[PDB]
DNA sequence: CACTAGTACCTAGCTTAAGCCTCAATAAAGCTTGCC
DNA sequence: GGCAAGCTTTATTGAGGCTTAAGCAGTGGGTTCCAGGTACTAGTG
C-alpha cells in the first residue's frame, strides 16, 4: 500500500485476467458440498441430542439422511439456483448443433451483474489474448460479461503445494520464522498460493531450476506456475485450482525445441504411442498462464521472429504454436475471419450456434 | 536540502520525537513511552519535497537487467565496464510518465550499472 | 532523447501521442485518399457510396488501403499487460503496431495482433450500442 | 438431472490469497489494499481484509467481524509487537528510504 | 465522435448531457464557462493570459516547490546560512518554504504579494520574510508571532491548502 | 397383540430529495459599575 | 444605593453537513417449483 502510493509500484486491475480465477465444476461442487455435508452433520447432531436425552442409543441409519446430501445437489444442479444465492449457474445443454453443444460446454460467466452502465468489466482487456476468444460473446445485454473459451486453453486444476515447499526448503530458501528483518530487502520474497513461505537470496538459479523441473515432471505439475517479478523483487508460484493457462512452445537461445524428430515421432501415433503428453515431459511446450505472460516473450511465428533482421528484441523465450488458436469454437468456423470486420466475426458466433445441423449422431434415440 | 529519517530509542526502541529546551535553546528528540533524550543533529525536522524531483536512477536495480522482455541497445556502451549491451526503459513509476526519459541498465554480469541518458 | 518539447497546455506524454495521432490520422486519410482516386469509374463501391445508398468513404479506404488506428476509449489500444499491450512486442513500445495501428486492409487480412486490436475496437462498439438502448428509452419516456 | 442435460458455467471470480491495492476515488481512502484471504480446502468461505491509507495521511485496516476502522499500529500491537521499530522493521524493509518511513510516520503517530 | 487529444474540455455530448439537461442535475459531469473578453485583452495573448491568470485557482501547493520545517532559535544566523537573515535586526522553529521560478513566472506572481497574503489570511500571528530576485531560488521564512511544535505543521498543511492566491 | 403404512389434519452504481446532526448570531436575563 | 447603558450568560434559532428509497428500453420460448411433518388409525403379521 506503500508503494502504491509512493507510485513505486502501479496500481492493480480488476480485469487483469492474471487477478482472476475460474470456479468449474469442482470448486463449485465443492462449495456446495461443503455447506450441504455441514448441514448433515447438522442434522445427525439434532438426532443425537434427542435420543441421548431418552438415555437410549441413536440409531445411525437415521442419524444421517440421505435427502439433505443429495437432494440439495439434485435441486442445485436442476434450478440453478446455487444455494438453498447467485442464478444461472446450471444451464440447460443446448443441442441444436454441435458447435453450439461444444460452445455451451466452453462458456465462462463473469460474475458481474448485467445492465450496468459501465464497461470495464465488458471491454476486450488486453490478458484475453489466447486464453479467451476475442470475438465471440452475447450481443445483447451481455456483451463480454458472458465468454467463451479459446481453443487450446486449459484450466488448471490445481494440486496441493507441499512438493513444492519441501523443494524449496531443500535449496537454500530461508523461513519467515529464522531470518533477521534486516536481509529481507537485498533478496526476493517468495510466495507460494499468496502465502508468503520465506526469501531466497539468488532469483536466478532458482526460478532457471523451477523451469528445469518444469520441463522434465519431476516434482512441479506441468499445470503450476512460477512467476519471477524482476523488478520489485518478488516471486511467486501459483498451484491454485482455477487458473487458465494455454500451451507454448519453448525457445532455446533463437531456436524452437521443436525439432524435427518430434514431428516425425508424433506422425506416427497408434504406433509409437507418442503422444502430446510426451512431448510435454520432452520440455518442448509447457502451459503459460496469465500472470506468466506478463514476463514472457512470446514470438508470434517461428518463420518471422528468430531469424535475423533488423532485430526486434532477439530475446524470445517462448514461441506461440499457431494464432489460430487464440479463436473460439464458434469463431473458429468462420473462414477468413481476419478479413471481415470484428462485429461481424461476433455476430456470426452468435448465428453459428442457431443454425440447423445434426446436432448428434444418436438423435433418433 | 535532505529527507529526514525516523529516530528510535535506545531503551524501549519506540520513536523519538522533536521538543525544544527551553534552556539551551536546542532541538531534543525525547520519547513518550519511557524518557529518553538525545541531541539532534539537524536543525530540518520536517521535510516535503512537493515539486517531486527525485534520482530515478535509486530506485532503479540492476537484477532488471536479466528480463527477456526489456529492449537491447548495442548502441550506448556502459560507462564503467565499457559493455557494449544495454537494455532500456521508461520510468515504470506514478509522479513520472509524463515525460519519456530511457534509463539504460548494462546487462553485463557482476557490473550492474545503470544510467540516465 | 528529450528533445521533443511539450507542446504549451499538456505534458511531454500527451504532447508525443498528439504527434503520433496526428501522424498516423494524417496516414489514414492520405492512404484513404490515394485509394478512393483508382475506382474506375465501374467499382460498385463507389457505385454505392456515390448514390449515398450504402456506405461511405471510410468503407472504401478500410477495404482497399488500411484499416486504420484502433481505439479503445478515444485513445489507443492501452498496456493491459506490464508496459506492453500484448506478450509479443517488447516493454515500453510506443509504436504503430504495437499500440494498435492496423496497416493491412480487409483485403489483405490482418495479423493476430491486429486482428485483436480490432476485435477490441468491435466491443467497444457493441458495448456501446448495447447500453445505449435501456438510457435513451428511458429518457424518451420521461419526456413524454 | 432428472433427465436434462445440464451444465456447469464457469463462474468468473476474483483471485484469492492475492494481495491488491485499487483506488476508491470517491471515498474518503487514497489507496485501499485487499487480500480476499481463503486457505485451501477450508470449510469456511472468503473473508476480505482490507488495509487502506485515509484521504486528506493515516492507514487503517477493516478487519472480517469488526465495524470500526481499526488502526494498523493497533493490529501490529495485538499481534504481539510492541516496538515501533520492530513493526517498522515489518513494513518497511530499508531503513535508508526516509520518504517511507516519513510517509508511515503519521500512522505510526495516531497509536502511541 | 473521434476526440481532441489536447485539453477538449470534456465536453460529453450526446446521452449524459442530454440526461444532463432533462433532468435538472445540480451536480453536471462537466460544468464550464465561456468567459469572453471585453476590449484589447481579447486581441492580445498577453493581456488574455493575465486574464487567465486573474480566473484560475491558485493554492500555494500548485506554486510551491518544497518546503520542511527547522529549529532556528537566532534567526540572525540560520542554519542555512543565506543571505536576508539580517532583514530581522517570535519562535525558534520557523516554516522555510522555496517556490519554482517557473509557476512564479507563469503566474504573473510575486514575493510581496504571496506575503501580504499571507498576512492578510492570517493576521500578526505570523511573520513572513521574503527573497528579492538575486536568486532562482525563492525564500519564504515564515515564524510563529508572540499545539506547540505541529502547529506549525498544521498550518503548513492549511497554508498548502487553501491560501487563494 | 404388535409394526408399519396410508392418508388425513396442523403449521452495479448513480442521484436527489429528505429526514437527522452540529455550529454561529442574537435577543432575553441578569450582573455591573457609572452617573445621579 | 437606585436606575441604566453596557457586559456577560443563556437559550435560541436559523443555517451548514450525513444515510436512504427508487427509479433503471422493449417480445417470445424452455425449465423448475409450488407441503412437510406429525398423528391417528387399519390392515396385516
Ligand atoms: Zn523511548
Ligand atoms: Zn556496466
Amino acid at each position: 500500500l506503500l508503494l502504491a502510493a509512493l507510485g513505486r509500484r502501479e496500481l492493480d486491475d480488476r480485469d487483469h485476467y492474471g487477478n482472476k480465477r475460474l470456479d468449474l465444476a469442482g470448486p463449485l461442487l465443492a462449495f456446495l458440498f461443503r455447506g450441504m455435508f455441514k448441514n448433515l452433520l447438522k442434522e445427525v447432531r439434532i438426532y443425537a441430542q434427542k435420543f441421548i436425552d431418552r438415555g437410549k442409543d441413536f440409531n445411525l441409519e437415521l442419524a444421517i439422511k440421505t435427502r439433505i446430501i443429495s437432494d440439495g445437489l439434485k435441486y442445485s444442479l436442476a434450478t440453478g439456483n446455487w444455494g438453498d444465492a447467485r442464478a444461472g449457474v446450471s444451464q440447460v445443454l443446448n443441442r441444436l448443433t454441435f458447435a453450439s453443444t461444444l460452445s455451451h460446454l466452453r462458456r465462462l460467466n463473469s460474475p458481474i451483474g448485467r445492465d450496468g452502465k459501465l464497461a470495464k468489466p465488458r471491454q476486450l482487456h488486453n490478458t484475453l489474448w489466447g486464453m479467451v476468444c476475442p470475438a465471440e460473446t452475447p450481443e445483447g445485454h451481455a456483451v463480454g460479461l458472458v465468454k467463451n473459451l479459446a481453443l487450446m486453453a486449459y484450466i488448471s486444476v490445481g494440486s496441493q503445494p507441499s512438493p513444492i515447499l519441501e523443494f524449496l526448503e531443500e535449496w537454500s530458501m530461508e523461513n519467515l520464522e529464522e531470518i533477521s528483518p534486516a536481509a529481507i530487502a537485498d533478496a526476493t520474497k517468495i510466495f507460494v498460493n499468496g502465502c508468503w513461505v520465506g526469501i531466497h537470496k539468488d532469483p536466478e538459479q532458482l526460478m532457471n531450476t523451477l523451469r528445469k523441473l518444469r520441463r522434465q515432471m519431476d516434482i512441479i505439475v506441468s499445470e503450476v506456475s512460477m512467476i519471477r517479478d524482476i523488478r520489485e523483487r518478488e516471486i511467486r508460484i501459483y498451484t491454485d485450482a482455477g487458473r487458465i493457462c494455454r500451451p507454448l512452445l519453448i525457445v532455446e537461445k533463437q531456436k524452437l525445441l521443436l525439432k524435427k524428430r518430434h514431428i516425425d515421432q508424433l506422425k506416427e501415433r497408434e504406433y509409437n504411442n507418442y503422444s502430446w503428453q510426451d512431448l510435454v515431459a520432452s520440455g518442448v511446450v509447457e502451459y503459460i498462464d496469465t500472470l506468466e505472460e506478463e514476463t514472457v516473450m512470446l514470438a508470434m511465428t517461428p518463420d518471422d521472429l528468430q531469424e535475423k533482421e533488423v532485430a526486434y528484441c532477439s530475446t524470445y523465450t517462448h514461441c506461440e504454436i499457431h494464432p489460430s488458436m487464440i479463436l473460439g469454437v464458434c469463431a473458429s468456423i468462420i473462414p477468413f475471419p481476419d478479413h471481415n470486420q470484428s462485429p461481424r466475426n461476433t455476430y456470426q458466433s452468435a448465428m453459428g450456434k442457431q443454425a440447423m445441423g445434426v446436432y448428434i449422431t444418436n438423435f433418433h434415440v | 536540502p535532505g529527507f529526514v529519517g525516523i529516530r528510535f530509542c535506545q531503551e524501549c526502541n519506540n520513536m523519538l520525537y522533536p521538543k525544544e529546551d527551553k534552556e539551551n535553546r536546542i532541538l531534543l528528540y525525547a520519547c513518550r513511552n519511557c524518557d529518553y533524550q538525545q541531541e539532534a543533529d539537524n536543525s530540518c525536522i520536517y521535510v516535503n519535497k512537493i515539486t517531486h524531483e527525485v534520482d530515478e536512477l535509486t530506485q532503479i536495480i540492476a537484477d532488471v537487467s536479466q528480463d527477456p522482455t526489456l529492449p537491447r541497445t548495442e548502441d550506448h556502451p556502459c560507462q564503467k565496464c565499457g559493455h557494449k549491451e544495454a537494455v532500456f526503459f521508461q520510468s515504470h513509476s506514478a509522479r513520472a510518465e509524463d515525460a519519456m526519459r530511457l534509463y539504460y541498465v548494462c546487462t553485463a554480469p557482476h557490473c550492474g550499472h545503470r544510467w540516465t541518458e | 532523447n528529450n528533445e521533443l518539447e511539450p507542446t504549451p497546455g499538456n505534458t511531454l506524454r500527451q504532447t508525443f501521442e498528439n504527434q503520433v495521432n496526428r501522424i498516423l490520422n494524417d496516414a489514414r486519410d492520405k492512404t484513404g485518399s490515394s485509394a478512393q482516386k483508382s475506382l474506375s469509374e465501374y467499382n460498385n463501391f463507389k457505385s454505392m457510396v456515390v448514390s449515398g445508398a450504402k456506405g461511405s468513404k471510410i468503407n472504401i479506404s478500410q477495404v482497399i488501403a488500411v484499416v486504420g488506428q484502433q481505439n479503445v476509449e478515444g485513445k489507443r489500444i492501452p498496456f493491459g499487460f506490464k508496459h506492453r499491450t500484448l506478450p509479443h512486442f517488447i516493454k515500453d513500445d510506443y509504436g504503430p503496431e504495437s499500440r494498435g495501428f492496423v496497416e493491412n486492409s480487409y483485403l489483405a487480412g490482418l495479423t493476430p495482433t491486429e486482428f485483436f486490436f480490432h476485435a477490441m475496437g468491435g466491443r467497444e462498439g457493441l458495448i456501446d450500442t448495447a447500453v445505449k438502448t435501456a438510457e435513451t428509452g428511458y429518457i424518451q419516456r420521461r419526456l413524454i | 438431472i432428472n433427465g436434462s442435460e445440464k451444465v456447469l458455467i464457469a463462474q468468473e471470480k476474483m483471485a484469492t490469497n492475492t494481495v491488491y491495492v485499487f483506488a476508491k476515488k470517491d471515498s474518503k481512502y487514497a489507496y485501499t489494499g485487499e487480500c480476499r484471504s481463503c486457505l485451501e480446502n477450508s470449510s469456511r468461505p472468503t473473508s476480505t481484509i482490507w488495509v487502506s491509507m485515509l484521504a486528506r495521511q493515516r492507514i487503517v485496516a477493516t478487519l472480517p467481524y469488526i465495524k470500526q476502522e481499526v488502526p494498523i499500529i493497533i493490529v501490529f500491537r495485538a499481534l504481539g509487537f510492541v516496538s515501533d521499530r520492530d513493526i517498522l522493521e515489518h513494513i518497511i524493509y530499508d531503513f535508508e528510504d526516509p520518504e517511507m518511513m516519513e510517509m508511515v510516520k503519521p500512522s505510526l503517530d495516531e497509536a502511541f | 465522435f473521434h476526440y481532441a487529444g489536447v485539453s477538449a474540455k470534456n465536453v460529453t455530448l450526446g446521452v449524459p448531457r442530454l440526461k444532463e439537461l432533462i433532468n435538472i442535475s445540480k451536480k453536471p459531469k462537466t460544468p464550464s464557462l465561456t468567459v469572453f473578453l471585453l476590449g484589447q485583452s481579447a486581441r492580445d495573448a498577453e493581456r488574455a493570459k493575465d486574464i487567465l491568470c486573474r480566473l484560475e485557482h491558485t493554492t500555494l501547493r500548485k506554486v510551491t516547490a518544497n518546503t520542511a520545517i527547522y529549529y532556528d532559535p537566532n534567526p540572525q544566523s540560520t542554519v542555512v546560512a543565506e543571505d536576508q537573515e539580517w532583514v530581522n535586526v517570535i519562535s525558534p522553529w520557523l516554516l522555510r518554504v522555496e517556490l519554482d521560478r517557473k509557476h512564479m513566472t507563469d503566474r504573473k506572481l510575486t514575493m510581496e504579494q504571496i506575503a501580504e497574503k499571507i498576512n492578510a489570511g492570517f493576521g500578526d500571528d505570523l511573520n513572513c520574510i521574503f527573497n528579492d530576485d538575486n536568486a532562482e531560488k525563492l525564500v519564504l521564512r515564515i515564524r510563529i508571532m508572540n499545539d506547540d511544535d505541529v502547529f506549525l505543521r498544521c498550518i503548513e498543511s492549511n497554508m498548502l491548502t487553501d491560501m487563494t492566491l
